[PDB]
């Protein structure tokens, strides 16, 4: 009920904020001017003197860059030839390997693949005989399981219905009065709740 | 490393020492050797922290002893191990359960029920019987087997887990239990 | 009949013997469980009014005559106490390595002790499984 | 009786299932035995022939593998020689460059770094002079900012006091009856819970 009373005090705080804002921003403004001008004292020096820093530094750096660049042409460039020769020799070494060993590997693979034709291929067929017997077992056992499952399904249906009937019956029989009791409790609760929170 | 006082109880012939040796030394016994005072301590890691389990064996073939009351009072965790291949063991639990209550001077203590020899065809006691029983006393039940070595480690870990929650619960509940009760109108 | 069978370091297993069993008879019961050799071990009886040394007994000593006495089998050819036994058993739960700064994977742990370590922690932690 | 009766219906179902489980496992195990039996006889083909034919299979592949190893070994000897001789020449060729061009690179680096040091010498000192001006500018201005910040902070604290004392007092005194009435509603709500849920 005293929402305006509290709001008043809150507004007073805002009024106090305004009372501070004025002087604070005024001196802060001058402070900012102090800082800007103060920073400008060092900034002007930094900027003007940076010319006598970046320029000679870029020159000094470029001199080293030029040196290194020229040195790279006297190192990396000839080294590229050394690399080329080294690679060419390695390629030559590789050619005398990739080709002979390649054909050898292919020939090895021939003996392996061809062996698999007498190892895996026939075994795949031999496995078929076993798989056929296994599948037959799974079929006979499956047919039996199907019959048992189907039979047990009916058995479960009878047990379920035998319990579902009394379950639903009793549940309904109990739900009727229990729901009424709940309704009474809820109604009395709501009425009282509406009294507390009115 | 946290130290835990564990005491095991049960009838004779249930395989009480079998569980200890199978868990500690990791070996199995076949000879019926009655125990009197066996002390097994192993350093393990339960829930991150190092846990030092101090287990003291009991004598299955003994009567009421004042000395037994002594070390049993020093135990914080109790394990009721019995063989489900013997009806006597299932009944004997009632005697020990009440005994521990008197020793610890508490009606509520950390106890776990274990049915050993569960892999034996001589299982006369059904799991449902133990489940209903354990449920009535607010205790857990494990189907441990020393021969198969299954459920052994966890059976002991269960006690530690409950003990930790017990000590914690003490400062949470504060022996309050309930607040206020009111009927309609 | 109560025979107080004490083991090396600080272990005890009071078994129940009867009839006519000797020390070796009871020893055989523990031998199969421990998986050790009696050759490096020796049967020492209770210190019956001694200066401070164990009394070596015979292997074929009657256990019934030692009713109430404490017998200990210590190593005379080997070292006593517990040793850090290396176990290469795989983990079941991902217990974090609070010893390090990262997670713990398929590392290692002792069988006697519970020192969880990585493949780097092996020769990293100077603090071995020595706890008194 | 709601949960107890509903549970009972589940218990009867479980009990019925148990009476079905028996025949189910008995028939299933019987069928499973037929499956395993067939596989046992098939084992006298699958494993038997796999082991019987594994001999010529392994022998063939092994013999070929041995030939492959022989050929690889007979080739690896001369091939590794070309590789080594070539490597020696290629490595030596590189060394013939790594030595003179390497020393040159070191000598060039001397000049590269020399120019860097010689140029950075006045630069670093000038940077020190720059830093001096930069720091001093921020020092003189910093003192002003600190002074202003202290003043602004003090003025912010006085206005904050108007919130901490007058505002907060009214907030607390205002919330008091609100909390009281809240407790009333909460009390009645507590009753509502126990009156309807218990
Ligand atoms: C104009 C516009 C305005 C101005 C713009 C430019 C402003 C410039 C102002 C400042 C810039 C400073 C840049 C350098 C700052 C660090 C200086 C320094 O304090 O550097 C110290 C090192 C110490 O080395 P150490 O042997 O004691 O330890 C070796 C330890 N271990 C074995 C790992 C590697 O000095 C060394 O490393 C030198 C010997 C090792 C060199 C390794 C390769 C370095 C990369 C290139 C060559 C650089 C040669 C010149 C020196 C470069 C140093 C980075
Ligand atoms: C590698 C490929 C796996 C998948 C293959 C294809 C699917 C096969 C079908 C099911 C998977 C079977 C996997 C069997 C091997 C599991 C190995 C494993 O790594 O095991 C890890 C768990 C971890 O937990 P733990 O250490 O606390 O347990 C044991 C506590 N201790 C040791 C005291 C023993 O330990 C254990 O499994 C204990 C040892 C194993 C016990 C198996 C018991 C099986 C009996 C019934 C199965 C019921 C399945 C129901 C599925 C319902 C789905 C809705
Ligand atoms: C269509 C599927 C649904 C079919 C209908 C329902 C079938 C249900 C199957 C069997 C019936 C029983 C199911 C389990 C009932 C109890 C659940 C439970 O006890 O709830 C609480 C636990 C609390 O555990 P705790 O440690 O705090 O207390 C441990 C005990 N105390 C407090 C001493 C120390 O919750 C836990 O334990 C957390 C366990 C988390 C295990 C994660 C395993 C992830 C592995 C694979 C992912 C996929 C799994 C499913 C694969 C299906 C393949 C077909
Ligand atoms: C997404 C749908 C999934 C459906 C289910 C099938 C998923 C299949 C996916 C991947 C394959 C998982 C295969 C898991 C096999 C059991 C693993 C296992 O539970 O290991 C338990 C052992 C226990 O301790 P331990 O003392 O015995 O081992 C000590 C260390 N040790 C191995 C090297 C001696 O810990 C160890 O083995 C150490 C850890 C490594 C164990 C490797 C075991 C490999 C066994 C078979 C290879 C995989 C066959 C299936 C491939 C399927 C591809 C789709
Ligand atoms: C062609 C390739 C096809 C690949 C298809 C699958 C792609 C999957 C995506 C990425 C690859 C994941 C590969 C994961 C491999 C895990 C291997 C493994 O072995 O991991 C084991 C650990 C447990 O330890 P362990 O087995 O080493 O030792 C057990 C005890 N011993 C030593 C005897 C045997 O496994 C654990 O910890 C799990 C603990 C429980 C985690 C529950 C996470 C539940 C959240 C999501 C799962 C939801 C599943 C259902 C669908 C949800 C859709 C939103
Ligand atoms: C059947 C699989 C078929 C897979 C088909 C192919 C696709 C598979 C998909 C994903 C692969 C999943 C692989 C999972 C492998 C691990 C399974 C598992 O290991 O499954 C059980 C575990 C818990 O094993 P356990 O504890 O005995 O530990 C055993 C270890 N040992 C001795 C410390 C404590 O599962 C866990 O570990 C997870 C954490 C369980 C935490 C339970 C307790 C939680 C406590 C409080 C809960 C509070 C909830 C509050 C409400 C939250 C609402 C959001
Ligand atoms: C388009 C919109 C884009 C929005 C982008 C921003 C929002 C993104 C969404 C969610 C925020 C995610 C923030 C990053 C979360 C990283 C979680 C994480 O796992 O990054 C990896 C590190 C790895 O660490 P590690 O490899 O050294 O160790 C093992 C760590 N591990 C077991 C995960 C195996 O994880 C660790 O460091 C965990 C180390 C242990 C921490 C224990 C903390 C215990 C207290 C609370 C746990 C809170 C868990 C929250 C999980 C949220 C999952 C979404
Ligand atoms: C649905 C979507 C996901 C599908 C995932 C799977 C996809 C692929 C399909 C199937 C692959 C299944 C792979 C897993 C098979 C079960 C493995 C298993 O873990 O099973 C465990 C059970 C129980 O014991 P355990 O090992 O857990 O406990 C002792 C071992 N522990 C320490 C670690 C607990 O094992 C037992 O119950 C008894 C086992 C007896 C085995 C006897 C084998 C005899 C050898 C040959 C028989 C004749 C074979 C003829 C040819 C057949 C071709 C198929
Ligand atoms: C008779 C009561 C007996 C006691 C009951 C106690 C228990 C009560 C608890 C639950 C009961 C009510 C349960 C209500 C469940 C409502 C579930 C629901 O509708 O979710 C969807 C709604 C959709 O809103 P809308 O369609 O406005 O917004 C759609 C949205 N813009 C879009 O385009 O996507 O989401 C929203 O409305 C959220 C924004 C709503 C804005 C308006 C919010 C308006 C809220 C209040 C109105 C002013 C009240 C002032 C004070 C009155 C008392 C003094
Ligand atoms: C990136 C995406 C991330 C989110 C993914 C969400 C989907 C994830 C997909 C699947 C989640 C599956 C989550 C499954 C959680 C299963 C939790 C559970 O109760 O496990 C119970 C036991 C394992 O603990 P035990 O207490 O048995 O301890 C070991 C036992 N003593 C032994 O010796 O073997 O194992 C069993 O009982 C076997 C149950 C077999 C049937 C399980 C059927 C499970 C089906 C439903 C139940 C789920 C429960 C989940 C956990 C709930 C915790 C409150
Ligand atoms: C649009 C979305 C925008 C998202 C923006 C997200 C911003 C997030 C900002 C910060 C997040 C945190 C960022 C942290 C960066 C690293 C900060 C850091 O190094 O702190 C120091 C730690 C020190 O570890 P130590 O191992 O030394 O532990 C002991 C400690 N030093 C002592 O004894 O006192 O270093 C460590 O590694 C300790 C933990 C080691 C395991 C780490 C495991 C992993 C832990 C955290 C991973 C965080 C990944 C975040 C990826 C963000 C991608 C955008
Ligand atoms: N088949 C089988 N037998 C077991 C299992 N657990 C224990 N036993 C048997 O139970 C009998 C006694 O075992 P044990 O614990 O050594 O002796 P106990 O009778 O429990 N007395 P105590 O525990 O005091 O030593 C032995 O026959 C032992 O093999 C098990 O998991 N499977
Ligand atoms: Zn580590
Ligand atoms: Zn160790």
């Amino acid at each position: 009920l005293k929402l305006l009373d509290n709001w008043d005090s809150v507004t007073s705080t805002f009024s106090k904020l305004r009372e501070q804002l004025g002087p604070v921003t005024q001196e802060f403004w001058d402070n900012l001017e102090k800082e800007t001008e103060g920073l400008r004292q060092e900034m002007s020096k930094d900027l003007e003197e940076v010319k006598a820093k970046v320029q000679p530094y870029l020159d000094d750096f470029q001199k080293k860059w030029q040196e290194e660049m020229e040195l790279y042409r006297q190192k990396v460039e000839p080294l590229r030839a050394e690399l080329q020769e080294g690679a060419r020799q390695k390629l030559h070494e590789l050619q005398e390997k990739l080709s002979p060993l390649g054909e050898e590997m292919r020939d090895r693979a021939r003996a392996h693949v061809d062996a698999l034709r007498t190892h895996l291929a026939p075994y795949s067929d031999e496995l078929r005989q076993r798989l056929a017997a296994r599948l037959e077992a799974l079929k006979e056992n499956g047919g039996a399981r199907l019959a048992e499952y189907h039979a047990k399904a009916t058995e479960h249906l009878s047990t379920l219905s035998e319990k579902a009937k009394p379950a639903l019956e009793d549940l309904r029989q109990g739900l009727l009065p229990v729901l009424e009791s709940f309704k009474v409790s809820f109604l009395s609760a709501l009425e009282e709740y509406t009294k507390k929170l009115n | 490393m946290t130290e835990y006082k564990l005491v095991v109880v049960g009838a004779g012939g249930v395989g009480k020492s079998a569980l200890t040796i199978q868990l500690i030394q990791n070996h199995f016994v076949d000879e019926y050797d009655p125990t009197i005072e066996d002390s097994y301590r192993k350093q393990v890691v339960i829930d991150g922290e190092t846990c030092l389990l101090d287990i003291l064996d009991t004598a299955g073939q003994e009567e009421y002893s004042a000395m037994r009351d002594q070390y049993m009072r020093t135990g914080e965790g109790f394990l009721c191990v019995f063989a489900i291949n013997n009806t006597k063991s299932f009944e004997d639990i009632h005697h020990y359960r009440e005994q521990i209550k008197r020793v610890k001077d508490s009606e509520d203590v950390p106890m776990v029920l274990v049915g050993n020899k569960c892999d034996l065809p001589s299982r006369t006691v059904d799991t449902k019987q133990a489940q209903d029983l354990a449920r009535s006393y607010g205790i857990p039940f494990i189907e441990t087997s020393a021969k198969t070595r299954q459920g052994v480690d966890d059976a002991f870990y269960t006690l530690v887990r409950e003990i930790r929650k017990h000590k914690e619960k003490m400062s949470k509940d504060g022996k309050k239990k309930k607040k206020k009760s009111k009927t309609k109108c | 009949n109560t025979i107080r069978v004490f083991l090396p370091n600080k272990q005890r297993t009071v078994v129940n013997v009867r009839n006519g069993m000797s020390l070796h008879d009871c020893l055989m019961k523990a031998l199969k469980v421990r998986g050790l050799q009696p050759e490096c071990c020796a049967v020492f009886r209770l210190l019956q009014e001694h200066k401070g040394k164990k009394a070596r007994l015979d292997w074929n000593t009657d256990a019934a005559s030692l009713i109430g006495e404490e017998l200990q089998v210590d190593f005379l050819d080997h070292v006593p106490l517990t040793t850090h036994n290396f176990a290469r058993k795989t983990f079941l739960k991902l217990a974090f390595c609070d010893i390090c700064q990262k997670f713990l994977l398929n590392g290692f742990r002792c069988q006697t002790c519970g020192y969880k370590f990585h493949e780097h922690c092996s020769t990293k932690v100077p603090t071995m499984c020595v706890d008194w």
